[PDB]
RNA sequence: GCGGGGUGGAGCAGCCUGGUAGCUCGUCGGGCUCAUAACCCGAAGAUCGUCGGUUCAAAUCCGGCCCCCGCUACCA
């Protein structure tokens, strides 16, 4: 077992020294269509059953996800209204407390739904709605 | 999403001074041990730490990068969630010499090791010994070495010190604890150390049998500067649990605790309580089952309790019977070598009247012997220690120079 | 809880009751003595941490701020 150093030494030698997607909110119609959904909310492993929770009250328009990760909404509204609206699960759900790195999940549980950060791991007491 | 599960198992994490112990259990968890001012201010751990994190393995990449422990396979490069496998924790001991009594304390509780060594310190430096005894006396011999900051030193000095480490292992219990490379600021070959802590160090099979004991390590009023008498939470005393299980609104005692003055002599009043909190961490249990310190708060007052008062003291059932011997007889095997020692002398055997030091599990005493034979002695204490089974672990200590290093091996007979 | 010290080579006075930056060990010069120490006299030395308000007019009333800080501990 004289192996069991050499290797790792080998791939030790070898490790010495995300941001929000610009949400291009456009209208044609009386739809909203964006660019980068695939890869907006799946950057922060948000799932499509749980983006589209709060986002139906807050607008009070149908609406679904696509085949390919696209969300499409049934209104007119303009690009940075929408943030400024989302902002209560832009800072209430993926968010920390001590690290403010973006890099955070949610969890689906029983009783609440609490906030898995990939820095601390840190969460808050509040009710899913 | 992941569940929420204690630890089940302790690691010691030893070493001498600037080995890189404390950025180690920050390259496992990303926490650091050093938690009072002086420990920061000097740099040096002074005192034994705490830190947590889990274990997920991704099923499908290779070995050993995917080995994260959160809830992410990204460095593999995979989207899928991680089988996990436990939450595991460590025992940050000293590297110092006036300060190693205390991670004797934590060598009662961990159930693994993970021992480094200095490739850019000379070799083997004098308190190694001592730390590597000290898992001799204690007994765990699972151990995992590590040669650490490889950076500064070449790949060539780097195997004549492993050549020197495998050698440190033959000849003793442990001919087969392994040398697996890693450093522990810049995050190298931390998935092969947790796969190795896995692999060689697995949590013992666990008895919930016996009278559930609590080992005190620590205690806290949390009660703030400025904390006004309507929320007023009891002293915490923190812990692991080795046998049996505690639960909420369990009634125990707190044994020996306090003193008080009793029947013109001195003596101690057993602290008798109801359970009021048990903690793992940042996360809220209602049971605490063994493996990784416990911190239970009760119905006690934290002025008993705050600042490390009743350091190593037991805590056990409300309807539980101990021991308590103000004066201990010990069957005592003696080192051959006084191993944390710049220059390593003779023994010089213990004569009548002498002082020694005991760490009793987490307890610690000062003691005077009053009937010396051979292998048996009893000794004199300055206060009774605890005694849960027949002949357990103490650590025993002559001062040498000032500093009070080992002589031998006891067992208390009751 | 946030607050204090902000000033000759120095040590602190010195506020509210505003117009001498105040006394002492120190510093150079002169007296007294056969000569030295002690004792008497004269000048030199910060010009108040700094912007700003009050104020005819400010260490002196205080605020903004730059510095030194200062009574204080892991909060399971
Ligand atoms: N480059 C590098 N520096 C490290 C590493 N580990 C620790 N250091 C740094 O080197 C110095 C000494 O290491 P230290 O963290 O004290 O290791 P230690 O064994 O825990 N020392 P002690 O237990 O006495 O407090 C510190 O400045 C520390 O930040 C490492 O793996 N690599
Ligand atoms: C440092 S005490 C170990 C566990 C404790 N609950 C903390 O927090
Ligand atoms: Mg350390
Ligand atoms: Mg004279």
């Amino acid at each position: 077992s004289e192996k069991e150093y050499v290797e790792m030494l080998d791939r030790l030698y070898s490790k010495l020294p995300q941001s929000l997607p610009n949400m291009i909110i456009l209208n044609i119609g009386n739809t909203t269509i964006i660019r980068n959904f695939a890869e907006y909310c799946d950057r922060i492993r948000r799932e499509d059953k749980i983006c589209m929770k709060y986002l139906l009250k807050e607008l009070a328009a149908p609406g679904n996800v696509d085949d390919k990760g696209e969300l499409v909404i049934q209104g007119k509204f303009s690009s940075q209204v929408i943030n400024t609206l989302m902002e209560r699960f832009l800072k209430a759900y993926v968010e920390c407390s001590t690290c403010k790195s973006l890099d955070t999940i949610l969890k689906k549980e029983k009783k609440s739904w609490y906030i898995v950060c990939l820095a601390c791991g840190a969460q808050t007491p509040v009710k899913p709605l | 999403a992941w569940p929420k599960v204690q630890p089940e198992v302790n690691i010691g994490v030893v070493g001498h001074v600037d080995h890189g112990k404390t950025t180690l259990v920050q390259a496992i968890t990303g926490i650091w041990t050093s938690k009072h001012s002086e420990e920061l201010k000097r740099g040096m751990t002074i005192k034994l730490g705490y830190a947590e994190t889990n274990i997920g393995v991704c099923e499908s990449c290779k070995k050993p990068e995917a080995y994260v422990t959160e809830p992410s396979c990204k460095s593999c490069g995979s989207d899928d969630e991680p089988k996990f496998l436990r939450r595991i924790s460590f025992i940050d001991a000293p590297g110092h010499e006036v300060l190693m009594a205390t991670m004797l304390s934590g060598a009662a509780l961990m159930d693994g090791a993970i021992l480094v060594v200095a490739a850019n310190e000379p070799f083997p430096q004098p308190q190694t010994r001592e730390h590597f005894v000290a898992l001799g006396i204690i007994g765990v011999k699972n151990l995992i070495i590590v040669q650490n900051k490889v950076d500064v030193v070449s790949k060539e000095e780097a195997l004549s010190q492993y050549r020197q480490i495998k050698q440190f292992t033959k000849g003793t219990w442990a001919e087969n604890v392994p040398i697996i490379p890693v450093s522990a600021l810049h995050k190298i070959n931390i998935d092969s150390l947790i796969e190795g802590i896995e692999e060689y160090i697995k949590t013992p099979y666990r008895d919930l049998s016996q009278k559930p004991v609590m080992l005190v390590i620590r205690s806290f009023d949390v009660n703030k500067p400025g904390t006004q008498f309507n929320e007023l939470k009891g002293g915490v005393i923190g812990g692991s649990i080795i046998q049996g299980l505690f639960k909420v609104d369990q009634e125990i005692k707190v044994l020996p605790g306090l003193r008080v003055e009793k029947q013109g002599k001195v003596s101690y009043e057993p602290i008798f309580t109801k359970i009021s909190s048990i903690r793992f961490g940042d996360e809220e249990f209602k049971e605490a089952k063994p493996g990784g310190l416990v911190a239970i708060g009760t119905y006690l007052d934290p002025s008993l309790t705050k600042a490390d008062n009743l350091l190593g003291s037991i805590i056990t059932l409300a309807d539980a019977e101990v021991p308590v011997l103000w004066n201990i007889r010990i069957k005592y095997n003696l080192l051959e070598r006084v191993v944390g020692a710049k220059e390593m002398l003779k023994v010089d055997p213990i004569r009548a009247k002498e002082t020694l030091m005991l760490s009793v599990g987490s307890s610690t005493t000062l003691g005077i012997v009053t009937s010396v034979k051979k292998d048996e002695i009893e000794v004199e204490l300055r206060r009774p220690v605890a005694v849960w089974s027949n002949n357990i672990r103490t650590v025993i200590s002559r001062q040498i120079a000032g500093r009070w290093r080992m002589i031998g091996w006891g067992l208390v007979e009751i």
